[PDB]
RNA sequence: GGAAUACUGCCAGCUGGGACUGAGGACUGCGACGUAAGUCAAGGAUGCUGGCAUAAUGGUUAUAUGCCGCCCGUCUUGAAACACGGACCAAGGAGUCUAACGUCUAUGCGAGUGUUUGGGUGUAAAACCCAUACGCGUAAUGAAAGUGAACGUAGGUUGGGGCCUCGCAAGAGGUGCACAAUCGACCGAUCCUGAUGUCUUCGGAUGGAUUUGAGUAAGAGCAUAGCUGUUGGGACCCGAAAG
RNA sequence: AAAUAUGUAAGAAGUCCUUGUUACUUAAUUGAACGUGGACAUUUGAAUGAAGAGCUUUUAGUGGGCCAUUUUUGGUAAGC
């Protein structure tokens, strides 16, 4: 017998080999699990492991979300890397001359990129024109804005979304959230 | 580019030398250990002779084995024995002693077997059972290559560089015992010599501190 | 599909997943919202606060048409100008030549001012606007004018 | 493939250790300690025979 | 019935002292408290105002809030199986600085001037702590030290 | 028919199967509690060193 | 019953509603016979829209 | 006084007998013995020989012998129970479908999304094509009348993967998306303060406040599908006394 | 007044030097809090181990327990 200090037969936890059955995903992967393993540059395993994520841990990066992290000092030459679909957003008046290497663009987000006179790329083209990821900048979209995250840790004094399908008076706003009806939650 | 000659005698010629060095290591090692035991021998005579007593050093290294099984332990030992990495019954390790430690060992007296090794069972420990720890992988030692990759920061080139770094508990004692994956020992050949293990050795059983009887112990399990 | 159910992996095992101590009863705490106020209230009241009780005064025949009033913010308000016109009209920011929106037409009942609307003058057609959506196109050169 | 002991395997344990074939050269196992004339003194065997 | 008050089983907890009882002394009012202060909870029987719950006898906090005429402490309590921080307003009369931290700033103080004394010689620090070593070895001598033989004793009644 | 009334055996247990894993310190604790007064001064206080730090490195 | 953190729902199948089941299976030849009656209604107003 | 011997310990001292194992399958490594060629017990067995070439080994099966083996299912702290069901065999025989949902995942499109109420068309319940609406989302907050989201590189500080610069490297500096903690700003509610003015009682600028919101702060949603989980439904199947 | 159990601390989110903001505080640049610049790096501050560390969502079963050593209450006691 042994005191087993930690549990046995674990999965590490993390997914790799994406759960898309997508053959254009699994070419997209077969390429840079080769250059993540003969590259040494950590660029490489960063998409990697993001070309493995689910779509909730892929969200969309705005055109205007690429403008903001262009406007860094030193960063307008770079390019921009998204792992995932690029929107655009018609908030923005004016758009720099960028490279973008993205799976998806939308038609707006391409639309946008070419007529500001930049150019919209995907990875394989991205990865011939900078293996070890040279001058690149990746860009992640908000996780935490996504209508679900609202409930999550429901409970007392936590002021967080209760799960609910209609809205307005006489919904879940009197006993228990108001000092009037009892209590204030 | 032949490339199977030119890097291939320069590779012998850079082992020579570093097999040089590790005979001149072990050619001091052993000059100085008969040196140490030759001096503590006539320290006591000429204590004797003046009319003294020499007291000798305390022991700074003790080997530990773990004795019982792993059913029914209750949760401080338990937790002491996963700290000194005696996770199985008949595993052993090389322990400083201090303060700390020697608590410890208290803790732990009813579960374990425990006194001070000597130079010759250190070295058939280290010979027989040596494996090493890379990367959470536990390696047979059995080239000098290995402790060079995993311990040559510290100086530590050969396994007689490790069998020195245990015995004489030096600055690296903690990376080397580290280093050397816990000792997977049988049951002794011969038997426990007592009919009856979980009482202490000064009562007739197995447990506890036997002072220079773990050698013998050690030597029948190994 | 019926092939993938843990139906079909229960098969054999006696109790199919539901416990051989506790079972598979019918309603063992009454149907529906039973007992909201009694053996069920820690959870009416960690997830649904305020469920009990009335809030404000009724509103007897509600017709949600007298209140219909879609509203629209400044930054969107240049998506209601044709693409193609667009560029036309913010290459040319001048006056007697400011294009008019009918955000009526749009579909939109009030304008907000969320923010930053380019530097031309545009004649904005609405029923209602906010004091800081008036200010911004008022800044940026152009006029409100309310219509019904 | 195999882990071939030393203390038996005279081959690995001239490959782990080269200083193992002069310890046998010249016998460091049977060494001779020089021989020294020294006694005890009179209050340490009283005191080792005292009752 | 059981009962579970707020003061339940504090009876030789909030007893005074012997033989120190009264009015308490004017330095526990003249002590200066600072946010960020490490200090021991011991509650004061006489002064019923601002006192501890009987979970925080014998506990040590942090200072985050001064007030007039008390301080703010934040405790970590063990619940279920975690640790949540509380915070508690605590009279000065049940607040002492807690020592602990003082001599490890001294040890850093010392620590720092050995190691800028050393500096401009090189002459390997040795900054750690280490714990008792085991004695090394030593010669005793017998002179006026004849050494005496004890046996045990028989057995006697003794009353 | 009468039953147990209360134990605590096996709580510890249960409790260190993934339990007893220290709070989270983070810089900056949360300043809810502290003295409105000083509150009220701080922020004054911190808006000042901005509009100085901004004059200063414009 | 009331169970874990769900939004609370009003499913109204408190009557015998298996009685008042309209499946529209029948659309697309509701359909044909719509587009039947519009061309013979056509036919018999030949030439009125 | 000079030895010996016991006991305990060490040898990288020598040597005899027995048993179990032979994984791997070109070479590569570390060594040893030799001036060298080379050889070797050095990153896992080869060499030599015999008998048989068949029911002989072996498999299956019946039996014998040695040792072991209580009746299954179930409720239960506890079942072989002197607890309950079960004489036997075949066939049938129990977590389903639907309305609305939660989390997660895949897919399409994406500030939008949803063709299928309907219309057009058809090789005719299919497939193909489509207008106006409508639903959800893109704005919140108040009981309501109502009002309605940029001081600023859409803020500061701390930490941050990645990238950029210098460096042989170690490291140092720059920029830092997501995310975390914290202090602010903005919108609505509450409590104040109450400017220019005026149908002299209307208007509500400006500045605040241990208050408060399921908000803002360069959108993420919508649709289809799947497991699991929820509620109403006969609702996993069979079962009352009753009304 | 123990033994056993029990709170905190053992650094870079540290220590020291210099000096900006405020409507708080002081007789008062007095202080408080938050701030700008500089110095102290692998023995960076006890031991041992780390088997990865941290974080989140969702859901099953369970909510009759019993036994042993030691502590211990009621009871003459009990397989209470
Ligand atoms: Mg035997
Ligand atoms: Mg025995
Ligand atoms: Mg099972
Ligand atoms: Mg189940
Ligand atoms: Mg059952
Ligand atoms: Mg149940
Ligand atoms: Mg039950
Ligand atoms: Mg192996
Ligand atoms: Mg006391
Ligand atoms: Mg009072
Ligand atoms: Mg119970
Ligand atoms: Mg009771
Ligand atoms: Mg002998
Ligand atoms: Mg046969
Ligand atoms: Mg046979
Ligand atoms: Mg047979
Ligand atoms: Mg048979
Ligand atoms: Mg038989
Ligand atoms: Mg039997
Ligand atoms: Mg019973
Ligand atoms: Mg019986
Ligand atoms: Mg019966
Ligand atoms: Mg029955
Ligand atoms: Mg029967
Ligand atoms: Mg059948
Ligand atoms: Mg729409
Ligand atoms: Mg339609
Ligand atoms: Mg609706
Ligand atoms: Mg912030
Ligand atoms: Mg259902
Ligand atoms: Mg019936
Ligand atoms: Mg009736
Ligand atoms: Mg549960
Ligand atoms: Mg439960």
């Amino acid at each position: 017998g042994i005191d087993h200090t930690s549990k046995q037969h674990k999965r590490s936890g993390h997914r790799t080999a994406p759960k898309s059955d997508n053959v254009y995903l699994k070419l997209l992967v077969k390429l840079y699990t080769f250059l993540a393993r003969r590259t040494d540059a950590p660029f490489n395993k960063v998409v990697l492991k993001a070309l493995f994520l689910s779509k909730i841990n892929r969200p969309p990066v705005s055109v205007s979300r690429i403008a903001r992290a262009l406007k860094q000092e030193g960063a307008a030459n770079k390019t921009v890397v998204v792992v995932g679909t690029v929107t655009d957003d018609a908030r923005i008046f004016e758009f720099p001359k960028t490279t973008v290497a993205a799976l998806r663009f939308t038609a707006g987000a391409r639309a946008k990129i070419v007529k500001a006179g930049g150019e919209c790329i995907t990875l394989d083209q991205l990865a011939v024109r900078a293996p070890k990821g040279q001058n690149t900048l990746i860009l992640r979209g908000p996780r935490n804005s996504r209508e679900a995250v609202r409930h999550f840790g429901m409970g007392p004094h936590k002021g967080k979304a209760p799960r609910i399908l209609s809205t307005g008076r006489k919904f879940e706003r009197a006993r228990g959230r108001r000092r009037s009806k009892g209590f204030k939650v | 580019a032949e490339q199977v000659a030119a890097e291939r005698a320069a590779r012998k010629a850079a082992n020579k030398e570093k097999r040089a060095i590790i005979l001149e290591r072990n050619a001091a090692y052993q000059k100085e250990y008969e040196t140490a035991e030759r001096n503590i021998i006539q320290a006591k005579r000429d204590a004797k002779a003046a009319g003294s007593y020499y007291v000798e050093a305390q022991h700074k290294l003790v080997f530990v084995v773990r004795i019982k099984g792993i059913n029914k332990i209750p949760p401080k030992p338990r937790k002491v024995l996963q700290l000194l990495r005696l996770t199985r019954i008949n595993s052993g390790t090389f322990v400083k002693v201090t303060k700390a430690t020697l608590e410890l060992l208290k803790l732990i007296e009813p579960y374990v077997a425990y006194g001070y090794p000597s130079y010759s069972t250190i070295r058939q420990l280290v010979y027989k059972r040596g494996f090493g720890k890379i990367n959470k992988q536990r390696v047979p030692l059995s080239d000098n290559a290995i402790i060079e990759a995993n311990l040559g920061k510290y100086g530590i080139l050969s396994i007689d560089d490790l069998i020195h770094e245990i015995i004489t508990v030096g600055p690296h004692f903690k990376q080397a015992n580290n280093f050397l994956w816990p000792f997977k020992l049988s049951n002794p050949s011969g038997g426990w010599g007592v009919p009856r293990k979980f009482k202490h050795f000064i009562q007739g059983g197995s447990f506890g501190n036997r002072e220079e009887f773990i050698n013998k112990l050690v030597k029948s399990m190994n | 599909p019926s092939r993938f159910t843990k139906t079909r992996k229960h098969r054999g095992h006696v109790s199919a997943g539901k416990g051989r101590i506790g079972k598979h009863r019918k309603h063992p705490g009454g149907r529906g919202m039973a007992g909201g106020q009694h053996h069920h209230r820690i959870n009416m009241d960690k997830y649904h606060p305020g469920y009990f009780g009335k809030v404000g005064m009724r509103y007897f025949h509600k017709q949600q048409a007298h209140f219909w009033k879609p509203v629209l913010n400044l930054d969107k308000l240049w998506t209601l100008i044709p693409e193609d016109k667009r560029d036309q009209y913010l290459k040319s920011a001048s006056k007697e030549t400011a294009p008019v929106i009918d955000t009526l037409a749009a579909g939109y009942g009030k304008i907000l001012g969320k923010g930053r609307i380019p530097n031309v003058p545009v004649i904005v057609k609405a029923r209602f606007v906010s004091k800081l959506a008036e200010e911004k196109i008022r800044a940026a050169g152009g006029v409100v004018e309310l219509i019904a | 493939v195999l882990k071939k002991n030393p203390l038996k395997n005279k081959q690995v344990l001239l490959r782990l250790n080269p200083y193992a074939k002069v310890f046998a050269a010249e016998k460091l196992g049977s060494k001779k300690a020089e021989k020294t004339g020294t006694k005890p003194a009179a209050v340490f065997t009283e005191t080792l025979k005292h009752d | 019935g059981k009962s579970h008050g707020y003061r339940s089983r504090t009876r030789y907890m909030f007893q005074r002292d012997f033989r120190k009882h009264g009015a308490v002394h004017l330095s526990t009012y003249l002590k200066v408290y600072k946010v960020g202060d490490i200090v021991d909870i011991k509650a004061n029987g006489s002064i019923q105002k601002g006192m501890p719950h009987k979970f925080y006898q014998g506990k040590t906090g942090v200072v985050y809030n001064v007030t007039k005429s008390s301080v703010g402490v934040i405790i970590n309590k063990m619940v279920g199986n975690r640790y949540l921080e509380k915070r508690l307003n605590l009279r000065v009369e049940h607040i002492k600085h807690s020592k602990c931290r003082q001599e490890f700033l001294e040890r850093v103080k010392a620590n720092a001037a050995k190691r800028a004394e050393a500096k401009a010689q090189g002459v390997a620090v040795q900054l750690k702590r280490q714990p008792a070593q085991p004695r090394e070895s030593r010669i005793v001598s017998t002179e006026g030290n004849v050494p005496q033989t004890l046996a045990p004793v028989p057995y006697e009644t003794f009353i | 028919a009468k039953s147990k009334n209360h134990t605590a055996h096996n709580q510890t247990r249960k409790a260190h199967r993934n339990g007893i894993k220290k709070p989270k310190t983070y810089k900056y604790p949360s300043l809810k509690g502290v003295d409105p007064k000083f509150r009220r001064n701080h922020k004054h206080a911190l808006h000042g060193t901005a509009k100085a730090l901004a004059a200063a490195k414009k | 019953a009331i169970s874990k953190n769900l939004p609370i729902l009003k499913n109204h199948f408190r009557k015998h509603w298996q009685e008042r089941v309209k499946v529209h299976f029948d659309q697309a030849g509701k359909k044909v016979s719509r587009r039947n009656a519009r061309a013979t209604r056509a036919a018999k107003i030949a030439p009125r829209p």
